[PDB]
């Protein structure tokens, strides 16, 4: 039981880089997997960047060489670096977490966790 | 710091075990072509066989003498028996020994090594008939001393064997044990491979398996380098000069060892050492001998040889510290065990304070694949498929000897059970305390990690393959083919009584 | 504990051989000695003998000692005759529990053994 809160986004031109933050609360942090979904106001999440316990980073869709997704356990939070943002990636962003699961990691349903999420727009 | 310290754990065990394997395969290549040479029915040495035992069971002790007298040796003097004891119970001992040859049993008054005449024909009088002497109960070494003593008024003689009570010795053990002497003028002293014949517990083969690794290479490497510190029971020889001329100081020095028991055979091998004469092992003559079958009998006797370990490792290192080229090879051995033993501490301390799963997991694959590889070595030399089971000796290593080791130390730093069992009962609690904080903290499943996985796979490996040696050895023992076919007869014979 | 029996001999000329076999039942540690005598009117004088372990003696190049030393029998056979060789054999045994010396005097031979020729 963890309590995701999100911290960061705003206004930004087309090509910079934009720093996302988001803090749970919990007991144990550092045995929580971690994830990052966005909502575009058309269409529904997608997967984009994730994190497991241990530091295992996957992408897909270009974030392999345009995002970087880190961890620290000291401070309990975890950072979304995003660099490069084009027009088309505007959309409010929720963070997800998981402690028990499978194969599936992309599937809105396989985290039972879900925080209320901050909104991030690129002009 | 961690890389540092795994990378000098490795490079450093894999030279000394390849050192001591090539040693050893050296030392017995060498001691084959020396018997090669030999002529046919040599008995040009003249010896004569120690036999000194306390409380010894009369089935054991008739064992021994029949075994004794099945040597196919033809230049053996006389036997000479010494029991620690004139008591009425002690008479059992001597009446066995009747049963088995002659009856010429003598019960002096006095002992030897405290009275003024230490000569042994203030005793005996006749050489050719073999004698028994019932001494007042004193200890191991005073009966050591006596036998010297017979046997040293004899002329004739050349050389001693020494065995335990309860040993059991083949029908050319004395002949090969003796023979090597003669081959270089240089030695004398010549060790004996000693066997386990009971393997009817979980801990005595571990224990029968780990005494014939450790005569297979260190006492081999030490064989091959002459420089053996492993001389004494239940099986060795001696030269009759250099036990005339060490008697007196192995009796004079002070002993706080055990009462009445263990007789010290390491000072008298450190004695030959001092002084410059090359000592050799042989594994051709084979002693069998008895083992405990209880853990905390087992823990107490590792403790007190561990601090036995520690005074002659100072006592031979102050010893060896003469030959110059060699002698350097027991202090490589000493910096390599106790560097073995930090390195395994520390290890621990540090899996048990990090908490990653996946360290632990390639930590105990490496350790595991490093077993299988000696215990298949071992099966290799022995030419046996029970030496696998020595796979499960890490377990009984990691549970007595850190325990008695530490132990051994915080006596010599700077309520019987108090300091004997309360150490162990710690070790053991910090070890579950420490498994159970591992097993809380990494409590999760992630199937999607490839790491983790990993790691539960190996994990699930490593205990499968737990659980079918224990399923092997289990279902070995209801089959009876664990069994030593030495143990069998015994058993048969003490069942017809 | 052990008895010695023996077997074969009967009268022939001096032109042939004869083979003499000892038995024994028990267990004899393999290192009691085991020897050979002629005659029983004179005193037993010794013909040959040899440890169960190994080696031999005798007083001759003509009778050799051989052992099975697996079902306890022993055999001794005899090339070519001579009119004084004609005695009743006997299989001797001397334990090795007294003393380990070897002797030729047959009264340390506590153990004795029926004749046959
Ligand atoms: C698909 C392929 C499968 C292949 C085989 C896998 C075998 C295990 C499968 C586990 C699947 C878990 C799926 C989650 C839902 C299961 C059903 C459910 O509702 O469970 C809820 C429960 C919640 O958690 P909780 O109640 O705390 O669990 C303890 C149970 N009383 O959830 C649970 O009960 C989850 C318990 C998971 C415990 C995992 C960690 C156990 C310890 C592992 C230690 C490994 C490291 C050791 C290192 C060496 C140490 C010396
Ligand atoms: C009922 C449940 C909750 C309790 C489960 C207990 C075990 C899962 C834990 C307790 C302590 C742990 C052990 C502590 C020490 C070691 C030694 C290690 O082997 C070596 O270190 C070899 C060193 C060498 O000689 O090279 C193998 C793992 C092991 C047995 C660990 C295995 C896992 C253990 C048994
Ligand atoms: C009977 C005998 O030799 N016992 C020795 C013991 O004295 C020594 O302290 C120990 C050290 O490894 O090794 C044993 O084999």
């Amino acid at each position: 039981q963890v309590q995701l809160v999100e911290s960061g986004g705003g206004l930004v031109q087309a090509g910079g880089s934009l720093k996302v933050s988001c803090a749970a609360s919990g007991r144990a942090f550092k045995t929580y997997r971690m994830a990052w979904f966005r909502q575009a106001p058309g269409k529904e999440r997608e997967f984009v960047s994730g994190i497991s316990a241990l530091e295992t980073t996957y992408y897909a869709d270009s974030v392999k060489g345009r995002f970087t997704i880190s961890r620290d356990n000291t401070k309990n939070t975890v950072s979304l670096q995003m660099d490069s943002l084009k027009p088309e990636d505007t959309a409010v962003y929720y963070c997800a977490a998981r402690r028990y699961g499978g194969t599936d990691y992309t599937t809105t349903g396989s985290y039972d966790y879900w925080g209320q999420g901050t909104q991030v727009t690129v002009s | 710091s961690a890389v540092w310290g795994i990378s000098v754990y490795g490079v450093f065990v894999l030279g000394f075990y390849i050192a001591q394997i090539v040693f050893s395969e050296f030392n017995r290549m060498r001691l084959s072509d020396w018997i090669s040479l030999r002529p046919d029915n040599w008995n040009a040495t003249r010896v004569a066989v120690i036999i000194a035992g306390y409380r010894e069971d009369p089935f054991m002790f008739k064992k021994c003498l029949e075994s004794v007298r099945d040597s196919e040796y033809g230049n053996v003097a006389r036997l000479i028996c010494v029991i620690d004891g004139d008591e009425e119970e002690d008479l059992k001992m001597a009446e066995i020994y009747k049963q088995v040859y002659n009856d010429n049993v003598k019960k002096p008054g006095v002992v030897l090594c405290e009275s003024e005449n230490k000569n042994g024909s203030t005793i005996d009088s006749d050489v050719s008939k073999n004698i028994c002497i019932l001494q007042p109960h004193r200890g191991k070494r005073e009966s050591l001393y006596t036998g010297f003593q017979l046997a040293s008024m004899d002329p004739s003689v050349h050389a001693v064997v020494l065995i335990d009570s309860d040993t059991v010795l083949e029908k050319n053990a004395i002949l090969e044990v003796v023979y090597p002497l003669s081959c270089d003028p240089n030695i004398k002293a010549v060790a004996g491979e000693c066997k386990i014949w009971n393997t009817d517990t979980i801990l005595s083969m571990l224990v029968s398996w780990r005494y014939f690794s450790a005569f297979n290479v260190e006492r081999g490497a030490q064989s091959l380098w002459k420089t053996v510190q492993c001389v004494g029971g239940p099986l060795g020889a001696y030269t009759i000069d250099i036990i005339n001329e060490i008697k007196d100081p192995w009796i004079t020095q002070t002993f706080l060892g055990n009462k009445c028991t263990y007789g010290d055979n390491r000072r008298l091998t450190n004695e030959v050492l001092m002084r410059g004469k090359k000592i050799v092992y042989t594994p051709f003559a084979v002693g069998w001998s008895d083992s405990p079958t209880n853990v905390m009998r087992y823990i107490v006797q590792q403790t007190r040889w561990s601090k036995s370990w520690c005074r002659e490792i100072w006592y031979t290192l102050g010893s060896a510290w003469k030959h110059g080229f060699s002698g350097i090879y027991l202090a490589f051995e000493c910096m390599y065990q106790i560097m073995y033993f930090f390195l395994v501490m520390y290890l621990f301390s540090y899996i048990a304070i990090k908490a990653d799963i996946r360290a632990q997991t390639a930590t105990v694959l490496v350790s595991t694949l490093v077993t299988i590889i000696k215990s298949s070595y071992l099966a290799l030399r022995a030419k046996n498929l029970k030496a696998f089971y020595f796979v499960l000796y890490t377990y009984v290593y990691f549970f007595c000897m850190i325990p008695a080791r530490i132990t051994a130390m915080f006596t010599m730093f700077d309520w019987l059970w108090a300091k004997q069992f309360l150490i162990t009962y710690m070790w053991w609690a910090g070890v579950l305390a420490a498994g159970v904080y591992s097993i809380v903290d990494n409590w999760y499943f992630d199937w999607a990690d490839i790491q983790y996985r990993f790691a539960l796979v190996g994990i699930c490996s490593y205990l499968v393959f737990v659980s079918i040696v224990l399923v092997i050895y289990l279902i070995g023992k209801i089959t009876t083919w664990n069994y030593t076919p030495l143990q069998k007869e015994l058993i048969e014979e003490r069942y017809l009584h | 504990q052990v008895q010695l029996v023996e077997s074969g001999g009967g009268l022939v000329q001096a032109g042939g051989s004869l083979r003499l076999a000892c038995a024994a039942s028990g267990r004899i540690f393999s290192s009691d000695t085991l020897a050979w005598f002629r005659r029983a009117g004179k005193e037993r004088e010794f013909v040959a003998a040899s440890r169960w372990s190994g080696g031999g003696t005798d007083y001759k190049g003509r009778f050799t000692f051989s052992r099975d030393n697996t079902r306890n029998t022993m055999c001794l056979e005899m090339n070519s005759l001579k009119p004084e060789d004609t005695a009743v054999y006997y299989c001797a045994l001397r334990t090795a529990r007294d003393s380990y010396y070897y002797t030729r005097n047959p009264t340390g031979y506590d153990y004795w053994g029926q004749g046959t020729q």
